[PDB]
């Protein structure tokens, strides 16, 4: 094998990325090309450079080496969600509820199903119904409240703002070391803003942005938490003095920016 | 002389005990109540992250747990394999006793952690939690309104910090520049 | 007024809003005279914190270059998403200062499932600040066919991605504000 | 003649080999240095030992033989008399026990 | 160092074992085989036996990962 | 996907599992600390008492490779500095003799 490119797409897929059309294009051509040389691997290898037709659709090897799978998979749920993925190609709805359903009152494990049947309940955009669907869901599910995550992102793209940040927090915790995603809080309370907001968001905020010395955008962001949030005109000039020296603080590395961005 | 015809059997229980490890790891080998597992265990995490939690997160969260934990109790209100992995150790021990120093049963009970370690390159090998939560939970709850004013607090020692750190923030951008 | 802006900025907008996987970002429109806009970011996105930093870019960007501030030039999801949201709404409403004679613009999104190449360019006058949708004639994709053309290439190329923006910037702190070259 | 006495009596022969039993014959004191025995059977008989007493005996390597105690008479009164596993279950089962 | 290297540094290793044990063979030969009791470590099988130690070390070295 | 574009330029905090990875990893090479044991042992094949002064200026050579290893990141990259090279071999000691034991090829250990 190419065990260069093999361990390339190892990574790649490894990497849980989703710019796979063209990079998993010729992915899967050297599959297809060197499998030989491949061996045990490609029992599921190629499939990531494969479910890129998932999305893609050259369907026709998809297919193909998709039943030369659903033989090799002696016949289990995984297979089926494959099969599930393909119906979603094929259009085939209500035929792919048959299915996934189906497969439900078989095996109630891969939601992945089930998520792909909310986000088919309101894929064209009937957000609010599969929305309570998704609430009920994660009320089924347990896990990576990422899933919660997505939800509330279109929770508070309902302006569900409340538990929104809440779950924006709960999640961080989860995630004891939510650098980015202290980041992500912060933004959610300031798309808030406020006074209790203010204080919990710049919190989080400046807290990452020490912790994340190179998030610029946490600069602005616990910065703009203290000069704005709790800080409308009424701001108190204690406590608004004090975060504005400290906005001077804020500004001076900003001067030192526009310095490095001289360099 | 015969010194080999008779040592090689070492190995050969060596990677008989491989084969043990390997084969019998085969062996071994050859949902609501899931989900509230899952549940209770991140009640517990969230114990234990309390600290991190912010106090108005915390807060609210203790009004969830105040609701439950009560709630939470209330929802939640043979030697077979042992002998069968015993007695290969009776059967090796007669074979070899007809393969008969007692090098045999030292090698033996010696190899072990260090072949099996390099063998694999590796190692080779209801109601009590409802009522545990709602007194835990209701204990924890204070001790983690305290945590949590401590996360609050966090934000204030970390305002000085970072005040001045500004500038060495600037200055560590641009080293990872 | 009659304006013909190089949409090739909204072409690679949209570009990524496939590449996005099929995923509805935030774009921007604007100029001292209309010539080309900037997709705002990658989705749902614009934070008071983010959207009012877009203002502070704006101000400096468009001080960096005399324009005039219009609007926005984004992107929904809906397979043929046309009418706008809250978001879009206070949108055009804030951008109503900024500019005189509030329009709109729509394009098809099918691509969920699906990896299309159709001129979408279509325009809603926002009329009394309501997006009321002028005479399809004003509806069109000026050169749909070396519209559709570009939209091809950029999208076997890849270019979704060729271009950058402060939010870029945002999303990789070193990143370009717009990648103001031809990319 | 006691002094001098013959070897016989309530006499036995357990193992006397039909057509076969002097075939190596043995019978003696140590001793009182003489066979004894009857070729037209072999059946044991000497003569000419001191009086007292003296033990006898009647071997060759077949299977069936033995000795006899001999008390003389001065008077010639004739008289006479006659598991690894185990130990590795052992081991096992407390290594069992220690590893639980 | 180098992990295909590094195998091959772990075979020349038992390989040196193996030279050793022909070696040792031989020494105990003249020992007592020939009944020459002098035979003494070999120059050349002490300077291999050295060579072999600092083959293990670079091959655990590399062994690292 | 959700925070897709997170794209962590650099992971969080030293992690214990890393932290036991590298352990095991010592732990793998006091392994090999005491094949190459009764390796020189063989080399020798002495019992002799200087058998565990050999083996003292092996695990000599072993904290000298995890030096090797520098990287100036003693402490850095390697959470701590000294106990590291505190590697508590004593068991594998036994293991190298052990070692040593099968060293015995020639004629040593009995």
């Amino acid at each position: 094998t190419w065990e260069e490119m093999r361990d390339k797409m190892r990574k790649w897929r490894e990497e849980n990325s989703r710019n796979s059309e063209q990079i998993v294009e010729v992915g899967e051509e050297l599959i297809n090309e060197y499998a030989s040389k491949l061996g045990d691997d490609i029992w599921i290898i190629y499939e990531q450079v494969m479910i890129a037709a998932l999305d893609y659709g050259r369907d026709d090897l998809a297919l193909f080496c998709l039943q030369e799978l659903r033989r090799q998979f002696p016949g289990s749920h995984r297979v089926k969600r494959l099969t599930g993925m393909r119906f979603e190609a094929m259009e085939r709805y209500d035929d792919a509820i048959q299915l996934y359903d189906r497969i439900l009152q078989e095996d109630p494990t891969n939601t992945a199903a089930r998520k792909r049947k909310i986000a088919i309940r309101k894929a064209q955009g009937k957000n609010v119904e599969a929305i309570r669907e998704l609430n009920e869901y994660l009320e089924q599910f347990v896990g990576d409240q990422e899933a919660w995550h997505e939800l509330a992102e279109l929770y508070i793209n309902e302006h569900d703002y409340a538990k929104a940040a809440f779950c924006l927090e709960e999640l961080m915790m989860t995630n004891p070391h939510n650098h980015l995603y202290c980041q992500q809080y912060a933004e959610v309370k300031y798309t808030q803003g406020g006074l209790e907001n203010l204080e919990l968001s710049r919190k989080y905020f400046a807290q990452a942005l020490k912790l994340n010395n190179r998030n610029m955008r946490a600069l602005f962001g616990l910065y703009m938490s203290a000069s704005h949030i709790a800080s409308n005109p009424k701001a108190s000039a204690k406590t608004k003095k004090d975060n504005m020296k400290y906005a001077s603080w804020a500004a001076s590395q900003i001067n030192r920016a526009y310095q490095f961005a001289g360099r | 002389n015969i010194r080999l015809w008779v040592v090689l059997p070492i190995v050969i229980i060596t990677f008989f005990v491989g084969m043990i490890r390997h084969y019998v790891s085969i062996l071994l080998q050859s949902q609501e109540q899931v989900s509230d597992s899952q549940v209770l265990i991140r009640s517990r995490v969230l114990r234990e992250n309390g600290k991190y939690i912010p106090k108005q997160s915390f807060l609210t969260r203790k009004y969830y747990f105040n609701n439950p934990e009560d709630g939470f109790f209330k929802k939640t209100k043979m030697m077979k394999g042992n002998v069968t992995n015993v007695l290969p150790m009776i059967l090796i021990g007669g074979w070899i006793n007809m393969t008969f120093s007692a090098s045999w049963y030292f090698l033996n009970v010696f190899g072990l952690r260090s072949i099996y370690s390099l063998i694999l390159g590796q190692d080779n090998a209801m109601p009590a939690d409802t009522n545990k939560a709602f007194k835990t939970e209701w204990e924890a709850l204070e001790l983690t309104d305290h945590q949590w004013a401590l996360d609050d607090v966090e934000e204030e020692l970390m305002a000085k910090d970072l005040h001045f750190e500004g500038m060495f923030k600037k200055e560590l951008q641009t080293s990872i520049f | 007024g009659e304006v013909e802006i190089s949409a090739l900025a909204y072409v690679k907008m949209c570009l990524h809003a496939a590449r996005y996987p099929h995923a509805a970002v935030n774009g921007l429109f604007l100029a001292p005279c209309l010539t080309d806009c900037v997709p705002l970011f990658h989705s749902h996105l614009a934070l008071s914190v983010m959207l009012e930093v877009a203002l502070n870019q704006v101000d400096v960007w468009g001080a960096q270059a005399g324009l005039v501030v219009a609007g926005y030039y984004h992107a929904n999801a809906a397979v043929n998403d046309q009418s706008p949201g809250p978001l879009a709404l206070k949108i055009a409403g804030r951008i109503a200062e900024f500019f005189p004679d509030a329009v709109l613009i729509m394009l098809d999104n099918q691509k969920l499932v699906p990896q299309p190449r159709v001129p979408p360019v279509i325009v809603l006058e926002n009329q009394g600040l309501r997006w009321v949708p002028k005479d399809k004639n004003l509806v069109m994709w000026r050169d749909w066919e070396e519209s559709r053309q570009m939209v091809g290439a950029l999208l076997e190329d890849r270019a979704h991605q060729h271009l950058v923006d402060f939010d870029c910037h945002l999303d990789d702190i070193r990143q370009d504000w717009t990648n103001q070259r031809l990319n | 003649i006691g002094d001098r006495f013959k070897i016989e009596g309530r006499a036995v022969v357990p193992g006397v080999k039909p057509q076969d039993w002097i075939s190596a014959a043995r019978v003696l004191v140590d001793g009182e240095e003489h066979v004894g025995f009857l070729k037209t059977d072999g059946s044991f008989v000497v003569h000419d030992i001191p009086s007292g007493s003296y033990v006898v005996e009647v071997v060759s390597p077949a299977y069936r033989f033995d000795p006899v105690r001999v008390d003389i008479t001065s008077k010639g009164k004739m008289r006479a008399r006659y598991m690894n596993p185990m130990v590795m279950m052992m081991v096992l089962p407390l290594l069992i026990f220690v590893l639980l | 160092m180098a992990p295909s290297l590094w195998k091959g540094l772990v075979g020349i290793g038992l390989f040196a074992l193996a030279h050793a044990a022909f070696s040792a063979a031989q020494h105990r030969s003249y020992m007592r085989l020939t009944e020459k009791e002098d035979e003494s470590l070999p120059i050349d099988i002490v300077l291999q036996t050295l060579l072999a130690f600092a083959v293990t070390c670079y091959g655990i070295v590399h062994i690292a990962g | 996907m959700a925070a897709v574009v997170a794209k962590r330029e650099g992971p969080p905090f030293i992690s214990e599992a890393a932290v036991r990875g590298n352990a095991a990893v010592l732990d793998y090479c006091r392994t090999s600390v005491s094949a190459l044991s009764g390796a020189t042992a063989g080399i020798l094949g002495l019992t002799g008492l200087y058998g565990f002064i050999f083996y003292l200026l092996a695990s000599v050579l072993l904290s000298l490779l995890l030096i090797l290893k520098a990287g100036r990141r003693w402490n850095k990259y390697f959470k701590s500095r000294r106990p590291l090279f505190t590697g508590g071999l004593i068991g594998g000691l036994f293991t190298y003799v052990l070692f040593w034991t099968f060293l015995y090829g020639m004629v040593h250990v009995y």
